[PDB]
């Protein structure tokens, strides 16, 4: 590895095994002279610990370089080590296909799609692409093909896409927390200087596609293509394989709209209006209806697969709101029109989900998905959802809840004075106090923000679900919870920790009030702490995974059936209070031994 | 009265409530004091050098009768100039001469001086001197000397208990931290025995030292422990005690207090039975002899009779021989205390644990332990005793050092000496056991009163040092070795090693790092910051947390959101905007004493020892007009847990909300609501900036940003002048005035500004000027503009509407939707230049040279090349074609029949060269903006070199030319002014020099004498300026030294231009990011009642999840701020009275809460309100602290007054249907700014990668194309998809192969669809390196 | 380290065979231009002749045409003017490789 030009500079590469060599043909030298005993016995010494540093310069001695007091890295020093032969050499090498890509989200182009950025390619597609050109004819020479494509027809870009057509990659995100970040999905030719992908698997490639990467692979064999278009295909990467729980749901506002469709503050214009069902676009569409209708009757023909392999239809004539028959047309067959009978929740949609996935099957519930998100995804703006400081109003009785809390606080101080009230005393007895009263105002809050509101009608008041956004973003459940607004919305609560112990004064104002400077110097060590919480715990968190993953290296089923009686039982944890979780999810999937019978004797 | 001239241009809107008392310092204090102290002579050698020579100078021969002393020192002004060593490549280095003195003295005679050499002065090396902007200039490039915090020497009383004990304790150790020498430690066990400890060996014995240090175990006891006289004559068993010395203890028996027995046998100790006890007096009562079974003897006695060792000390007495020592001893003997309940021996202990018992045994065991073998001959162990703590030439811990132990033993005193003394460490060792029994508080870690952060001026003190001892031997030395010499003082003078350490400690190292450019800010703190890594504080980022937290006494002291989004964090601590430094190492920060209340103007500086003492408060408050304080309960901090404070309570008040924060948050925009999590994220995503084409100044920021701009260097302050003659697209002449003028100076400033210039990370960073001319200029004003900031705001960014509303899939969760307005609009454009080079190497083989005479190469090629080879410059770059065209001489043809035809057909060529040039960066292209080169003295080249030799000259010498002709014009005036009354007609002396007729003889007298005078003084001007001209013009040609490789260095320079993309890093202040990746045309952007076209929409789904209230907030401002634009704009379009855009600027900035003064039409001329105005130009600057900025009352105020939606909703029109749809949303113009991790920087793609030589491994990460390496965490998964055939290729296909890749490749042009495996190749190096290792590794079949 | 950068270069002649590998070859086509590429010189002129290439080929089907069909097919593929053979038809297949509409 010659450095400057002049001087190779293999260091212990032989600069030991040199030392090594020359100090051997020294010795050959002198010993063969009947060497004196001080000389020859210092030599071998030195040789035996040269040659020991060669191999093992740790052990005993030391083998530092010049200018450079670090020791040499013997032999096997390039076997031990992170960095050796050894180091991420079962499989972690450099890669061919791939690297270092940015990412775009995919408003358009549904699940069965992977936009791949024009850019980056061909110089993927130009061995194929030559393949291509020479199977066209298209520069009967290599050279000729070089130099075509540094040429860079547009004729290329027509083969490069047709050849982008039936070849699927595979995409991946890094620090693979899963067998579920990386995806293989439809690609396609896109312009400008990053990939975009459906709003779909973002919980796959498990980032969230700011300022990150995701993976460009290349499955060269046809083996390869068959399996990632069936394996590593996203096509059926729903259910968490673990939890078997599905994976795969929108979560974003596209529920924002979904919920925003099917509601209705008291009574919308001609809430008594009533249809079919197929022109409730057009009305809508047209005028004279909002989502926010209610009461309008709807002649509903919902399916049932009653019969054995065949769905029975069934025409009602149910009432529903608008955005709710609209859905309604977007539901295939089976699901009771009751499914669209919902306030129509993240949770529900979920379910609904959940519901389908069992009823219909894979293609169609996978469509039925993904024109949900379509859906969504024309709403969420057919919304739009503004936001704005008033939103954030303090219910009123904040202040005297803080008198009250302070008198109490007071009164535990004087009675401290009084030397009555112990001083841990009136610790324990401030902090419920404390907490009572920021439950309080919590209450009161929440009540400001509950589905509270004064509507025209004939009755002049009909209390309905309310209007704000983040009270709304609570409810339906996308980006936050009732903790998210409480604190910009109650005061700061206790967080009152330098390091475990509670800090008396209680952090006291809401994002509406601002905060104070103490306030803010208090709010930096949970923070800074959790932060670093989340870095040093990885550490520890990956070294016991790898710990497991070498201890299940060899992992897999080899039999059938054990035609063996002998296990464990499963039952319920009936623990604490009671059964934390029911004795279902535990043997949902199960096969009980030969010991299942009925209640009943005999039975 | 805001003159604020420059700033007359342009304000912000201000609502700031506390009034300002002491403004920012000049943020620079820190990397300047100390250099400047560094070069800084002073009476005392005290500081710098001054000591650091004060030490390691006198050198006496070895006893040659001979020793050396020196008289002063200089350090030298300059060799090039800052740019020029910028241009030349050069180490801006200044040497050190020191002036010798060495004299030789005659033998026998007492210091009796024969001769000297007090004449002969070393130059000791090249010094480099600290930058005007504190910067490095070694070797080239940009860099930043990062100092280090650390722990403070002095005594530290380790506490180390609990989970380390793994015994269920808690441990009391004691520790010392000496700035020189190793570690000498008193542990302590889990036997209640303390343990010796230094340099972090095996245990040594406590009591060794004692012993080791002369110290009688006597002594040591008569010291260690109190002694009861315990009295007993005539067996007595009497012994006096005071129930208040002792006590606690429930008497047993045999207690009768002074006749009546006052404590019962078996009777508990009360304390009215020790008052009692005290009230009357107590003589020596009868205690049971079981009282003496546990004694230990205390002092070792022998018989009167004989000197018998019976009774040894450390012995708890025995019966037997106490009978044996009361008959034949004595009556009276010492015994020991020990009061278990308060206090306990735990050295007796290990007195009888101590295996040596002499003091030449105790300090030969400190050798076994040092030296493991190589046994002393009693003078070795003892040598290495007395040097190794008693030596002051080898630990000398430190004076603040003795400051701090001395205030650790509340030493009256605290300066000491570095050297070791008994009465320390002896009370040392008495304090950590009595706080061990508990005597005090034990230190603390994360708490500030014990650290430092350690500067470079005495680290550079200290390096200059280090290398003084290790040439000081030498000296030594060679005064011993032929002494016989009356030489120079540079007999052994070598400086190299001086200036290889200087050089390498500063350059080749992680103390310092290479500084980069990227906005204003990445300097504005990159000069700024705190940490403790390096030689010093944590030398691991491992092996830290506990003070990784937010410590107490470290508010004003470290910026409160300031760390990397990583491993350093936490602890890479960002100085405050109070920022001072102790007295000794440490941080104080300014402090307005709240005297009776009464804020004192007078601020102190305060740190934490003294932080945690008198009463403070917070500033989020009223003070009366008497500054009388507003509430009587104020929430006040009196030691780390702040409490409400009465109004006679706090003692001190800060500076201003500036107090909590440094600057490297405070421009952050108004984070009253910002989330801390989105706080810290927002300011590390807020240096990431790096300028853009135009400069567009931020609407609402914090309001320091020009403030930032007077340290943050990069345009011209206006030192020291009057009035502007000549700006020009490279220049700035500025003329000064007489009152302010210097006489015998020129009195007019011309200052340069670098265009088209990279700067440290290869930016566009350009000062560009300001004033066009005829103007007035005050002292220290901005006239160029770097990048980024425009008239003198740091806004690394510029205000874009913006509107917050879901929208069609653009919005998932972190899209910046923009529509192609910007595109067009260049609102945020990118130039970035990457540098380049040639080098020439006259070779064994040939030197190669620079012709652009490739052989078997295309004109075209050539074409752009110039005879030079040097491309003319200005052209673009798309390829790779060559910009250099070197050859490189190869060895000469035989008369070589085939070569002898080829010469005789074609010749001129015979291959002699071959083609050996230099080309542009593969897909980096663009166009140059200026080059450079080096030719080392020896070669005359300069092909198309001169070129750039002759502009360069024509530049200086106009630059000369302009004086000249200055200086000129005053002489000639004098002349023909000497001329008036001379009867002399001024068309004569204007018709022609002529010597004014050679003293025509007006007065012929004085005139004849001042013409004498004159025409002297003339023709001295004419030769000073020609010899100015000379030594310039040899600087001009005076050369570079390259090193012996490369004959000659030419240097290369271009551009690249960008703008924002598909694909694209954008962010806003509060924090939020986005990755831009859908430009709509300008129809789909969103259409308002009046249409118009919006320009970035975003999604709104997360305004709670990380708390956004602050980005609309702004956005709020935004909008309101585009509005009242709006209105100034209009009212100026209709060309209005004067008074008309008067009356409505001077109401804008009247609404409002009442924050501070500024008034227009009292001031302003009317001028100056037309083009302040005129410059008014898309809505009206504003600026607020983050923590007393505005109220929301005044933005919904804001909103109305110029007929904007207070409420912020109004609808609009869609972008491609087009229906107003419901949600009346909010919008804004949030300046936004750009990162590096640029889009370009980005995509990278290869088919055919580098397989290595070696394991034919990929090239690396695009670096030639390379790629990427998978990941081990998705080959597991992969493994999971059971995907066989995909790790088969990608293994064998996506491995070394070349037998592999060659068929695979052959196969795929063939459309066969296989991949051959064969055998992995990294295999057969592994089955080598076990073959290396002692294996014979083989594969059966 | 032992290895460093540790990246394998073409030295042209394997750029030859790289084109050769590609190229379509039979066995003893394959060894005629192998041992051709045997004995190349840095300035890409052949450094021995047609004959002692046939010598070295050592077989009696080997023929001078044969060789040189074999250096033809390999003469001009990278670059033009590869095993010059004596330069001077060399650069010949320079000009010839040159579209005539060039003047002179």
């Amino acid at each position: 590895v010659p450095l400057d030009g002049g001087r190779f500079a293999t260091s212990d590469l032989n600069d030991l095994y040199r030392r090594v060599i020359n100090r051997n043909n020294r010795l050959k030298r002198l010993l063969d002279l009947a060497a004196p005993d001080i000389i020859v016995r210092n030599e071998k010494r030195m040789l035996q610990e040269a040659v020991d540093a060669l191999l093992d310069n740790g052990r005993r001695g030391r083998a530092i370089t010049g200018s450079n007091k670090r020791p040499l890295k013997s032999l096997a020093d390039m076997i031990k080590g992170k960095q050796g032969r050894f180091r991420q050499n079962l499989l972690g090498k450099r890669v061919d296909y791939s690297g270092r890509s940015v990412i775009t989200v995919g408003p358009y182009l549904r699940l069965h799609q992977c936009g791949l950025p024009k850019k980056m390619a061909l110089e993927l597609f130009k061995p194929f692409i030559y393949g291509k050109l020479e199977l066209r004819g298209l520069a009967t020479t290599i050279k000729a093909a070089k130099k075509m494509v540094e040429r860079e027809e547009a004729v290329v870009w027509d083969i490069l896409d047709e050849v982008i057509r039936e070849h699927p990659v595979l995409l991946n995100r890094a620090p693979t927390l899963h067998r579920l970040g990386i995806q293989a999905f439809e690609p396609v030719l896109i312009e400008g200087k990053a990939i975009q992908l459906h709003p779909l698997v973002c919980a796959a490639y498990n980032a969230d596609f700011d300022g990150d990467q995701m993976a460009v692979h290349v499955p060269l064999t046809l083996e390869a293509q068959l399996e990632a278009r069936a394996l590593m295909m996203s096509t059926n990467n729903i259910l968490s394989p673990a939890n078997g729980e599905p994976i795969i749901v929108p979560s974003q506002d596209v529920v924002l709209g979904l919920y925003y469709m099917t509601r209705d503050c008291v009574n919308a214009k001609g809430e008594g209006m009533v249809l079919t069902g197929p022109k409730e676009a057009e009305r809508l569409y047209r005028s004279g209806l909002a989502s926010l209708h209610a009461r309008v009757k709807v002649r509903i023909t919902e399916y049932e697969k009653d019969a054995n392999g065949e769905l029975v239809a069934k025409t009602s004539l149910k009432d529903t709101t608008v955005g709710r028959a609209i859905l309604w047309m977007i539901v295939p067959k089976g699901l009771p029109y009751s499914i669209v009978n919902q306030a129509l929740g993240k949770k529900a949609i979920s379910k609904m989900l959940n519901t389908c996935y069992r009823i219909l099957g894979l293609k169609p519930t996978v469509i039925f998905a993904d024109q949900i998100m379509y859906t969504g995804f024309a709403y969420a703006a057919r919304s739009g959802a503004s936001v704005g400081i008033d939103d954030m109003v303090i219910p009123e009785k904040k202040h005297e809840i803080i008198s009250e809390a302070e008198a109490e606080v007071a009164e535990i101080q004087e009675q401290f004075q009084s030397g009555l009230v112990t001083a841990g005393e009136r610790y324990n007895k401030v902090i419920d106090i404390w907490a009572a009263a920021n439950d309080r105002v919590s209450k009161a809050m929440m009540d400001n923000l509950q589905t509270e509101t004064v509507i025209n009608r004939d009755g002049q008041e009909e209390k309905q679900v309310s209007f704000n956004s983040i009270y709304m973003m609570a409810d339906s459940g996308a980006r936050g919870s009732a903790a998210q607004i409480r604190q910009l919305a109650g005061m700061r609560g206790l967080m009152a920790k330098p390091d475990g112990s509670i800090i008396e004064t209680p952090i006291t104002a809401n994002f509406r009030e601002g905060l104070n400077v103490l306030q803010y110097f208090i709010s930096t060590h949970g923070a800074r702490k959790g932060l670093a919480d989340t870095a040093l715990k990885t550490a520890n968190s990956g070294y016991l995974t790898r710990r497991l993953v070498d201890v299940a290296q060899d992992l897999v089923v080899t039999e059938d059936d054990c035609g063996t009686h002998e296990g464990i039982m499963m039952t319920p944890v009936i623990e604490g209070g009671d059964v934390k979780e029911p004795l279902r999810d535990r043997v949902l999937g199960r096969v009980t031994a030969e010991d299942v019978l009925k209640p009943g004797t005999a039975d | 009265m805001v003159y604020s001239y420059t700033e007359k241009k342009r304000i912000r809107k201000d609502f700031g409530k506390r009034p300002q008392v002491l403004d920012v310092p000049y943020l620079l204090s820190i990397q300047l004091d100390s250099f400047q102290k560094f070069i800084e002579q002073d009476p005392e050698g005290q500081y710098g050098l001054e000591a650091a020579f004060r030490s390691v100078f006198p050198i006496q021969s070895y006893s040659g009768n001979s020793e050396l002393q020196y008289v002063s020192y200089r350090l030298g002004e300059p060799v090039f100039d800052v740019q020029e060593c910028q241009i030349r490549g050069v180490t801006y280095s200044a040497p050190l001469r020191v002036k010798l003195r060495l004299v030789i003295y005659e033998r026998e005679a007492p210091e009796g001086t024969v001769k000297d050499i007090k004449e002969q002065e070393v130059y000791m090396g090249e010094i480099p001197l600290m930058t005007d902007n504190g910067t490095f200039v070694i070797n080239g490039t940009e860099r930043v000397i990062v100092s280090q915090l650390h722990r403070s020497p002095g005594v530290f009383f380790d506490s180390d208990k609990g989970k380390t004990h793994s015994s269920g304790k808690v441990l009391y150790n004691a520790r010392i931290i000496p700035y020189r020498g190793s570690w000498l430690d008193f542990e302590f066990d889990p036997k209640d025995n303390l343990f010796v400890r230094i340099d972090r060996r095996r245990k040594l014995p406590a009591t060794i030292i004692l012993r080791a240090l002369n110290y009688t175990t006597e002594q040591i006891l008569d010291l260690f422990f109190e002694k009861v006289i315990f009295e007993i004559r005539d067996n007595k068993l009497q012994m006096e005690l005071v129930p208040e010395r002792l006590r606690g203890e429930t008497a047993s028996f045999d207690i009768e207090a002074n006749g009546k027995v006052y404590v019962e046998k078996g009777r508990r100790i009360t304390a009215r039975h020790i008052r009692q006890l005290e009230k009357d007096d107590v003589k020596l009562i009868e205690v049971p002899v079981e009282y003496i079974a546990g004694k230990v003897v205390a002092k070792d006695y022998i018989d009167e009779s004989t000197g018998e060792l019976i009774c040894a000390a450390n012995m708890e007495l025995s019966l037997d021989l106490l009978a044996k020592l009361s008959q034949s001893g004595h009556k009276r003997i010492e015994t020991l205390f020990t009061n278990d309940l308060d206090h306990g021996p735990y050295i007796s202990e290990t007195l009888r644990v101590d295996p040596t018992n002499d003091r030449l045994s105790a300090l030969v065991e400190i050798y076994r332990m040092m030296r493991p073998g190589e046994p002393p001959t009693r003078e070795a162990a003892e040598s290495l005793f007395e040097n190794l703590f008693f030596s002051e030439d080898r630990y000398d811990l430190s004076a603040v050092g003795r400051m701090k132990f001395n205030r650790s033993l509340l030493r009256e005193e605290i300066e000491g000496s570095g050297i070791l003394s008994k009465d320390d460490i002896i009370d040392v060792m008495k304090k950590l056991i009595d706080i061990r029994n508990g005597k005090g508080e034990v230190d603390d870690i994360d708490h500030l009163g014990n650290r430092r952060i350690r500067s470079v001026g005495e680290m550079a003190e200290n390096q200059f040092r280090v290398g003084l001892v290790r040439v000081e031997r030498a000296v030594k030395e060679r005064l011993s070795l032929g002494d016989l010499d009356t030489l120079m003082p540079q007999d052994m003078i070598n400086a190299k090693p001086i200036s290889a350490a200087v050089k390498e400690f500063f350059g080749s190292s992680q103390l310092s790092q290479f500084m980069d450019q990227n906005n204003p800010l990445s300097e504005i703190t990159h000069k700024r910051r705190i940490s403790a890594l390096g030689p010093g504080g944590l030398t691991r980022e491992r092996a830290g947390f506990e003070v990784r937290d937010v410590h107490p006494t470290h508010y004003g002291r470290v910026c409160p959101i300031e760390t990397p989004e990583g491993p350093n964090i936490g602890l890479i601590n960002s100085l405050s905007v109070y920022a001072q430094t102790n007295e000794y190492g440490f941080l104080e920060t300014p402090y307005r004493k709240v005297t009776d209340g009464v804020v004192t103007d007078e601020i102190h500086y305060l740190s934490a020892i003294e932080e945690g003492n008198y009463v403070i408060a917070q500033a989020n408050s009223n003070l009366d007009e008497e500054g009388h304080f507003v509430e009587d309960l104020v929430t006040c901090r009196s030691k780390g847990e702040s409490s409400l404070f009465s109004r006679d309570q706090v003692d001190y008040m800060d500076v201003s909300t500036q107090q909590v924060v440094s600057v490297g948050a405070s421009l952050i925009p108004f984070l009253e609501h910002d989330d801390a999590n989105r706080a810290l994220m927002g300011a590390n995503m807020q240096r990431q900036a790096v300028p853009t084409l135009r400069a567009d100044k931020p609407l609402v920021g914090t309001g320091m940003e020009r403030a930032v701009a007077v340290d943050s260097g990069v345009t011209a302050v206006a030192k020291r002048g009057g009035v502007v003659q000549y700006v020009d697209a490279s220049r700035i002449v500025i003329k000064v005035n007489e009152d302010e003028m210097y006489p015998g100076e020129a009195g007019i400033d011309i200052y340069n500004l670098t265009k088209y210039t990279r700067s440290n990370q290869n930016t566009c960073i350009n000062q560009m000027p300001c004033v066009s001319l005829g103007e007035p200029v005050e002292r220290g004003d901005v006239l160029a503009d770097g990048p980024s900031t425009d008239l003198g705001e740091l806004a690394l960014g510029q205000n874009m509407r913006v509107a917050f509303m879901p929208w069609n899939g653009y919005n998932f969760e972190d899209s910046i939707l923009v529509s192609e307005r910007v595109v067009q609009e260049d609102r945020f454009t990118t130039i970035h230049i990457q540098e380049l080079a040639c080098v020439s190497r006259d070779t064994k083989l040939g030197p190669e040279e620079i012709t652009a005479d490739i052989p078997n190469v295309g004109e075209a090629a050539l074409s752009k090349l110039d005879e030079s080879g040097i491309v003319y410059i200005g052209a673009e770059v798309t390829g790779g074609d060559i910009l250099v065209g070197k050859v490189t001489p190869k060895g000469e043809t035989q008369l070589t029949p085939e070569e002898k035809l080829l010469r005789a057909i074609f010749g001129e060529k015979a291959s002699d060269v071959k083609d050996s040039s230099l080309r542009v960066p593969n897909g980096v292209s663009g166009t140059v903006i200026d080059v450079q080169v080096f030719t080392r003295d020896g070669v005359e080249k300069d092909k198309r070199a001169l070129e750039i030799e002759e502009m360069q000259l024509k530049q200086a010498k106009k630059d000369l030319s302009e004086e000249l002709q200055i200086l000129e014009a005053g002489l000639f005036s004098r002349i023909r002014a000497v001329l008036v009354a001379g009867g002399v007609e001024a068309e004569k002396l204007d018709k022609l020099p002529r010597d004014r007729w050679l003293e025509l003889g007006l007065t012929d007298e004085e005139k004849q004498n001042q013409l004498e005078q004159l025409a002297e003084q003339y023709d001295e001007l004419k030769h000073e300026f020609e010899k100015k001209l000379e030594a310039k013009r040899r600087k001009i040609t005076q050369g570079d030294d390259l090193a012996p490789g490369v004959l000659k260095i030419v240097k290369v320079y271009l551009a690249v231009k960008r703008r924002i993309q598909p694909g694209d890093k954008m962010a806003g202040r509060h924090g939020n990011k986005g990755v831009i990746s859908k430009i709509n045309p300008i129809e789909d952007m969103p259409y308002d009642e009046n249409g118009t076209p919006v320009d970035i929409v975003l999604n709104p789904l997360g305004v709670p999840s990380r708390m956004n209230i602050g980005q609309i907030l702004e956005t709020h401002l935004g909008m309101a701020a585009k509005g009242i634009g709006d209105k100034i704009n209009a009212m100026l379009k209709q060309q209005q009275e004067v008074a008309k855009l008067r009356e409505f600027i001077q109401r804008a900035y009247d609404l409002g809460a009442d924050v501070r003064q500024k008034v227009d039409l009292s001031t302003f001329s009317d001028e100056e309100v037309m083009r302040l105005a005129e410059n008014l130009r898309k809505g009206m600057p504003i600026a607020t602290p983050v923590f007393d900025g505005a109220k929301e009352a005044e933005i919904k105020e804001l909103l109305k007054l110029g007929d904007l939606p207070t409420s912020g909703q109004i609808r609009l029109y869609d972008g491609r249907t087009g229906e107003q749809f419901e949600r009346p949303v909010t919008v804004g113009y949030m300046y936004m700014l750009k990162l590096n991790h640029l889009v370009d920087d980005k995509m990278h793609a290869r088919s055919t990668g580098s397989y290595s030589l070696v394991t034919q491994q990929p090239l690396g990460g695009k670096a030639q194309f390379g790629g990427q390496r998978f990941g081990e965490m998705e080959v597991w998964a992969l493994e999971a998809y059971g995907a066989a055939y995909t790790l088969q290729e990608m293994l064998t296909v996506k491995s070394d192969d070349v037998n592999g890749r060659t068929k695979m490749y052959k196969n795929i042009v063939d459309g066969n669809h296989q991949m051959e495996p064969g055998m992995p190749e990294s295999f057969n190096v592994l089955l080598k390196e076990i073959r290396s290792l002692g294996i014979n590794i083989e594969l059966e079949d | 380290l032992p290895v460093y950068q540790g990246e394998t270069t073409q030295t042209l002649q394997d750029y030859l065979m790289w084109q050769v590998e590609l190229t379509p070859f039979t066995d003893t086509d394959r060894a005629i231009a192998t041992s051709i590429v045997d004995a190349v010189d840095d300035t890409g002129y052949l450094t021995i002749q047609i004959e002692d290439i046939v010598d070295s080929i050592g077989d009696d089907e080997i023929g001078l045409e044969e060789v040189e069909a074999v250096l033809k097919r390999i003469q001009r593929f990278d670059p033009v003017g590869v095993a010059a053979k004596d330069l001077r038809d060399c650069l010949l297949i320079q000009l010839s490789q040159f579209a005539k509409e060039t003047p002179w």
